[PDB]
DNA sequence: TCAATATCCACCTGCAGATTCTACCAAAAGTGTATTTGGAAACTGCTCCATCAAAAGGCATGTTCAGCTGAATTCAGCTGAACATGCCTTTTGATGGAGCAGTTTCCAAATACACTTTTGGTAGAATCTGCAGGTGGATATTGAT
DNA sequence: ATCAATATCCACCTGCAGATTCTACCAAAAGTGTATTTGGAAACTGCTCCATCAAAAGGCATGTTCAGCTGAATTCAGCTGAACATGCCTTTTGATGGAGCAGTTTCCAAATACACTTTTGGTAGAATCTGCAGGTGGATATTGA
């Protein structure tokens, strides 16, 4: 009953991500605790990227986050921006930004 | 009268317009075809997942628009305010598309 | 069925425009929209060409959105949202 | 004659739903999401693989993982993953 | 222990031209250039494999690899290399 | 076995190094050697470059200058190395002719 | 001890680069780049040489760290 | 009095270091750099002398890229000295900034 | 150009630090046999893709007009290259000692493995429902008097 | 300092294309008994890596001058945005034919697994050399009159 996912307490499948490794051929055999350690990594940034986008839909006034939002979010926080810097959000757009020197007189 | 918006009116409310949205900028059928041609020179015979087609758009308009930018600021580096070809020319070399 | 030619004027000067506005460009010079479709027709074919050979290795005639997907990524142009 | 292919849909839903129990995601949207989870695991593993290899170790154990997380995740992203992934394997171990 | 590709380059080096030699640094970065191509021929190949949910890299994945990876021309001829060298392996 | 393929870099050696490499499941039979000359090749397309390269400045060792002088002035060997730094390299003689007197 | 990369040096360096005049102000800049760089291929250094356990950084280290930051090194896998 | 026109010795300056490959940077106030640094990051630290070299030839490899770069920069503003904002612009570009 | 500087540049030359060649042992690479199996050949169901048909109204084109930009210039304050000085901080060269990468050698704990249960997910139908598309005043913002 | 002229903003409406759910099968974790390894943990090496010590020699830091470069102002042709009228062709929706992905099987040609036999390639001396490192002497390229 105890699913490896539920004994770490996360939400993301601790098993599936175990087989993606052994099957991806990153290295001959894996640990018993990296696929919980990962699959905790990727829950925590999933996490972040739907608390940043969640809230852009609020701004919005939207209660379905589409990727737009998804864009806004990553695109706003410094880090994410870094960390998908050069990642391309298929219907995202850009942030909105006018140079200064545009700008009437 | 007639209303005659100055020079500069209409194209910073298009920025603000097209930066708001999301569509794709380029007609879909020209750029399918497009595509399919400069494929069609690879390799004839070639059939197109219709969606592998929405990606090279995707990504193409995501390109370009990123390209615009980087043009945008040489020109502004420039003391100007029209993008050139020169400007463009230097922002791909910088970022190593052409060195 | 026809023969394809020229369709790299498909990309109409408004759109181009468009794609500058977005961009953030106020002032467009008329040199500017040959020169863009110079370097979509460049970055589209390596795209494209990379695509298509992914297509031939696995031996099929179809180009499939991750044989595009895996392209834009070996150009270092990862997408997000065609092939998870 | 089926076909089934599997994503980390049912996982990005439940996450969705615990930071905003109100909110909502779109099909693009999620497959957004799924690309995201991707290629993180794809940099994750690739990065972990290979320091097990410049130290000529035949096994991916939770400790590489880690590195891999501080040389691949920037800032505090970095700090709170490194933090949230001991805290999941500490708590599994003792299950 | 600890082994490089110092032997071989050397051999080709002569090959090429007889009458010259090598430095240790220069030899050290023609030893680095080896590595990486090698590195990235592999890990395309391994790639290509993987897309295709097969398990075995064969010549045919290091070929495909090798267009992708190798601009214009190098592509062609270091194609045909290949493809010349498999055939005297399979011949005797 | 490189001998039988005509070569002299290693198919064994690169066999070995592609299988405990983690590239995939199994390697193929001709994988290595196809490889393998692919590896040499573009060797001797550097080194007889680099070659020319010392000869043109009176000397008979290639030293690190000697290719990237030779790497750097290939459109195509630079574009594969592009994002490649040599050790010792220096730059290949440039000077925008703005910058240039009259 | 970041203000050792002496002014002479930069201009040096930016000679080799093509530069003809050089303003004031980019001798500090050129220091600010230049110490983030290095601040940023060690820091990925260190961690590769922490996880070996090690406590002498070796120039494979070094090597690593500069290929994540794409700024492949030739010549030093010696 | 023998003076040589501002900007002369400049050109054979550039002539004169492009012609060479030999570091630029002194040595010791780089390694020296380098340690100060990495100790930021970890204490009783030891770097092999090859490391150090690893890095300086990295380090001023990258500087003279980017300088490069600028001198494009400040050339295309119609000037001829390269500028801070010309560096800035360089990485902004190159998606350093 | 003429001339008076400073600067490069080949033309040769002499030793020492790298180079390259030798001379011999372990770690691999190559063989011989017995095992496993991965994916090429061979169908074959059925999504998905290529195509054709029609209507129409969203836009791409083209031509005017003239606003205001970019490019050409003029002009002089002052930043920063060329220099001759005076000094100290880098080079280097051992020499010695000691933290420290690298090797071996037992092995306890951690993995891999091969089955046998037991769900947790994914692929559809069945229910919902955000919000895409429009509608209209209420606001600003702009540009002309 | 005003006031038309418009384009943009927000809130509100309401059906339906696009989520949300609700159920069944089953490919995939999970639970356990075995069959290997793996990579520490102690033990010691020979490394290479700091540490001083100690001179000279570039190479750095300054203070002076002033060449000419970067900026600030003008000026004006004319390049490019804003508009408007034209009517082209991209969009929308549906409907099919059928090319060709893929899901299953069938099975050798081919890659892996041991357990040995032979040879190659890395090391550390041993026997060469190519370039460095200086030296003239004479064009070369600058620059003042
Ligand atoms: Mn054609």
């Amino acid at each position: 009953a105890k699913t490896r996912s539920s004994r770490a307490g996360l939400q993301f499948p601790v098993g599936r991500v175990h087989r993606l490794l052994r099957k991806g051929n990153y290295s001959e055999r894996v640990g018993a605790g990296a696929p919980v350690y990962l699959a905790a990594v990727l829950e925590y940034l999933t996490a972040e990227i739907l608390e940043l986008a969640g809230n852009a839909a609020r701004d919005n006034k939207k209660t379905r986050i589409i990727p737009r939002h998804l864009q806004l979010a990553i695109r706003n926080d410094e880090e994410l921006n870094k960390l998908l810097g050069r990642v391309t959000i298929a219907q995202g757009g850009v942030l909105p930004n006018i140079q200064a020197v545009l700008l009437p007189k | 009268k007639p209303h005659r918006y100055r020079p500069g009116t209409v194209a910073l409310r298009e920025i603000r317009r097209y930066q708001k949205s999301t569509e794709l900028l380029i007609r879909k059928l020209p750029f399918q075809r497009l595509v399919r041609e400069i494929a069609q020179d690879f390799k004839t015979d070639l059939r197109f997942q219709s969606s592998a087609v929405m990606a090279l758009q995707e990504a193409c308009e995501a390109y370009l628009v990123g390209l615009f930018e980087d043009t945008n600021l040489c020109a502004i580096h420039a003391k100007r305010v029209t993008i050139m070809p020169k400007d463009i020319q230097l922002a791909r070399r910088i970022r190593g598309e052409r060195a | 069925r026809k023969v394809l030619r020229d369709n790299i004027q498909g990309i109409t000067k408004p759109a181009i425009r468009r794609l500058a506005r977005r961009g953030g460009v106020k002032r467009i010079s008329g040199l500017i929209y040959e020169e863009t479709r110079g370097v979509l027709k460049v970055f589209l074919e390596n795209v494209i060409r990379d695509a298509v050979t992914y297509t031939e290795h696995a031996k099929r005639k179809t180009v499939t959105a991750m044989d595009v997907v895996y392209a834009l990524k070996r150009q270092g142009r990862t997408l997000y949202g065609f092939g998870g | 004659k089926r076909s089934r292919k599997e994503s980390y849909s049912i996982y990005v839903y439940k996450v969705l739903k615990q930071v905003h129990p109100d909110t909502g995601i779109s099909s693009k949207a999620m497959g957004i999401m799924n690309s995201f989870v991707n290629d993180i695991f794809e940099r994750i593993a690739g990065e972990a693989s290979r320091l097990a290899h410049y130290n000529k170790r035949s096994t991916i154990t939770s400790r590489e993982i880690q590195t891999a997380v501080r040389l691949l995740l920037p800032g505090e992203l970095a700090k709170h993953a490194v933090s949230e992934g001991t805290k999941a394997v500490t708590k599994y171990t003792s299950a």
